[PDB]
Order: structure tokens, then C-alpha cells, then sequence
């Protein structure tokens, strides 16, 4: 997954 | 360059500015992984890579990128490290907790050398951007692009060292030749972290735990 | 420079050009043989022999693994999907994978051999990079780290003047050469860990000089 | 000791 890293990278706002 | 301005790399650095010392270090690493993603996003062209390639570069580099930061943060103190949490770890605490060896390698191979040459934040930023743009990182969709980004960063760094330190013709060489030490220290810190995880009895927070997960 | 001539560093590389089925046995055998040659190479590097005996021991103990890996990697630029040992034996990728050492072998091919091949790294450049590895001012126990530091500085000033003179169209060539040293360090460390396991488990002949290098500092 | 390495380095031959 690498859930957290994916969520932080995607997040722009 | 205009492709890879040293201004933007400096702006990225400035934008992010339990007795057990190992617990405190692990807690600080977890917090700084959140900041590290925001730092990478401010490095020119990083965010234009595919999400998969961004993940691969941050997973390969996070350890060296954090060690480079706390080492440069610690040039103000004698025989200790300053964590991003504002906590200080003295050499004597590190030795007392069974991580004297690696702590001394950090002090001798990185902190003291950064201190000796007075490495500035533009130079640290560039060296961190070179570590980030690691064309050897396994599974990259396009190693060539990462290679050219690394090349743009080291062209930018060299023009910066020639412009700012014209009297030190060896300075560029000297900066690049801390990267092997940083790699070796990175690998030894990783082995410590895997042991801490394996044995338990050191709390490891979710983001640091994720970085230690073996796909 | 006059204090660290690139001619002498090339002469050291030219001076050491050479004349079972487990690839791991074959590689360990070649490593023992090349440790003998490595001492002779070090002695031909300007100023190395003027260091104290203790400091010479420290630098060759700290560097031998990297120094041998640089040499066989550069020897292997002409080989498809394999390495050429100093013994004249070839090790193909398929054998390495079949012997349980595929990952590290692929790292050697991908991070070192293919990159040396891509930039066509010459023997003067290899000699310099090996002399930089040798003059490791971070090596523990050095009587005078400062003088090792200045020898490293003389080598990288000599390398950079050589790359500017010979490859004036490749402004980044110097940087590119120095930026194979982190990979060499990383690969070095993983090879060492392999060697210690081969020793621990037995079932690999390990000759006297390689055995000695694996005996604790 | 580093017996071999010492013998090889000392030798000037
Ligand atoms: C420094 C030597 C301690 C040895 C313990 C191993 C811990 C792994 C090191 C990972 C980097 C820590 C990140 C700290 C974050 C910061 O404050 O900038
Ligand atoms: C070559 C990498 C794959 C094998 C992994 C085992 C680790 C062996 C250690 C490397 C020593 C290098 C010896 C080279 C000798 C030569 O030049 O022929």
C-alpha cells in the first residue's frame, strides 16, 4: 500500500 | 539554472526549518517524514514525476535525507545532535543507550565536516536534492529523467560553489564526497531501526513503521 | 599536479593488469588472489608508501572491498550480463541468480558496470576514483586524518584537471565519476555481509588473506 | 595481527 505516503503526496490543499 | 534554480532549492530548505534517546530519535524521525514529503514537493520537477516514481524516490532516500538535515542542524552544538522536535541528544546519552558507534560516526563524518567547511543551506539543499534524485532507485518508470534531474542539481550546486566560494576550487568535490559517508551512515541507521522494530521495546509511529515495511 | 600526477595513477592501474562451479567459490578465490595485487597497487599510488605502516594497514583494511569491486566492475564493461574475474573466469548473471546472489549481482551490473560502460570510464579515471577510495580520511584509528584528507584532495584535483583536459565537452563528467562512489559504498557493504555469511556457514573455501581481512579489526 | 598484510606492506623488495 504505502497508504500514508500516497495520501500525503496526492494531498495538494 | 532556470530549469533547477538554486533559489528554489534554498526556499525548500527554509520552508521546512522517555529517557531513551532512541525513542526520542524515532519519534522525531516519524514527525520529520511528514515535513520531508512537503520538502520534496518544493524541489523543482519532483511533483511532475509519476506518483509511483515519487513514492520510490522518497522510500529510497528518506533515511539519508533526514540524517543530512539533523547533521546540518547540529553544527551549532558540541558532541550532540539537535532533533526537529527541539530536543538535544548529547554524545554521553547516545553511548549510554548502546548507539555510541553510529552516533560518533554522525558527529565525525558529517556534523564536524559540515562545521569545518561551514556548509550553507543552499549547499545542503542541493546535496539533499541529489540524494532525492537517485537514478539507481529500483522500479523507477524512467531512470533517465531522474538522472537528468540529478545532473541539473549538481550543475546548479557547482555554479553556486564557484560563484559564492571562488577561492575554494575543491569545494564542489568536497561536498559530493560527503555522500558516500552519508550512504554508509544511512545503511547503519536503517539496520538499527530494523533491529529496534524486530526486538520491540522501542515505540515506532505509523509513518516510520510504513517506511520499514518490506514490499 | 606534480605532487599527484595522473601518469603515476594510470601506471599503477597498468602495472596490475592480470596475465569448481559455485560462482561464489570462484569469486572468493579471485578476491584472495587480488588482495595480493591490491597491496602492490597501493604501493604504486604516490605518497601511500610514505604513510606509517599502521595507517597503510588501516586504509587497505577499510577500502579493500570497494577497491576490488571497482576493479572487476571496470574490467567487465566489455561483458554482456556478467563479470570478468582477474582469474580470467567469467560469471554470467544466470549463474549468480542460480547460486542465491542474484540481487547483489544485478546491483553490480546496473549501478557500476553499465554506468562505467555508458560514460566509457577510462583507466586514469578508475585509478583516480580507486585512489580517492584508498585515501579515506574517515577510516577509524588514522594517526593523522588531515594528511590523508590532503592526499584525497590532491587526487580529486588531478582527476578534475584530467576530465577537463580530456573531455572538455562533458562539463559534468567529474561530478558523474564522484557520484558512482555512494553506489560503490552501498554495494561494498552488501558484498561484505554476503562474505561474512559464506564464512559463518562454511561450504565456501576462503583462502588466508581474504580470511585475514574478515577477522575482526 | 593482520600478519599477511603487515608482511606485504613492510616488504620494499
Ligand atoms: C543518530 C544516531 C542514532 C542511532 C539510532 C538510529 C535512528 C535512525 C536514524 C533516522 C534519522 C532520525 C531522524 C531525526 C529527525 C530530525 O530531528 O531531524
Ligand atoms: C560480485 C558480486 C556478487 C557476489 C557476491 C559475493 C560477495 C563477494 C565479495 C566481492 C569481492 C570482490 C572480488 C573481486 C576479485 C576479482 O577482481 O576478480
Amino acid at each position: 500500500k504505502h497508504k500514508i505516503l500516497h495520501r500525503l503526496l496526492q494531498d495538494s490543499s | 539554472s532556470m530549469d533547477m534554480p538554486v533559489e528554489r532549492i534554498l526556499e525548500a530548505e527554509l520552508a521546512v526549518e522517555t529517557n531513551d534517546p532512541v525513542t526520542n530519535i524515532c519519534h522525531a524521525a516519524d514527525k520529520q517524514l511528514f515535513t520531508l514529503v512537503e520538502w520534496a514537493k518544493r524541489i523543482p520537477h519532483f511533483s511532475d514525476l509519476t506518483l509511483e516514481d515519487q513514492v520510490i524516490l522518497l522510500r529510497a532516500g528518506w533515511n539519508e535525507l533526514l540524517i543530512a538535515s539533523f547533521s546540518h542542524r547540529s553544527v551549532s552544538v558540541q558532541d550532540g545532535i539537535l532533533l526537529a522536535t527541539g530536543l538535544h541528544v548529547h554524545r554521553s546519552s547516545a553511548h549510554s543507550a548502546g548507539v555510541g558507534s553510529i552516533f560518533d560516526r554522525v558527529l565525525t563524518e558529517l556534523v564536524s565536516k559540515m562545521k569545518d567547511m561551514q556548509m550553507d543551506k543552499s549547499e545542503l539543499g542541493c546535496l539533499r536534492a541529489i540524494v532525492l534524485f537517485n537514478p539507481d532507485a529500483k522500479g523507477l518508470s524512467n531512470p533517465s529523467e531522474v538522472e537528468t534531474l540529478r545532473e541539473k542539481v549538481y550543475a546548479t550546486l557547482e555554479a553556486y560553489t564557484k560563484q559564492k566560494y571562488p577561492e575554494q576550487p575543491g569545494r564542489f568535490a568536497k561536498l559530493l564526497l560527503r555522500l558516500p559517508a552519508l550512504r554508509s551512515i544511512g545503511l547503519k541507521c536503517l539496520e538499527h531501526l530494523f533491529f529496534f522494530k524486530l526486538i520491540g521495546d522501542t515505540p515506532i509511529d505509523t509513518f516510520l513503521m510504513e517506511m520499514l515495511e518490506t514490499p
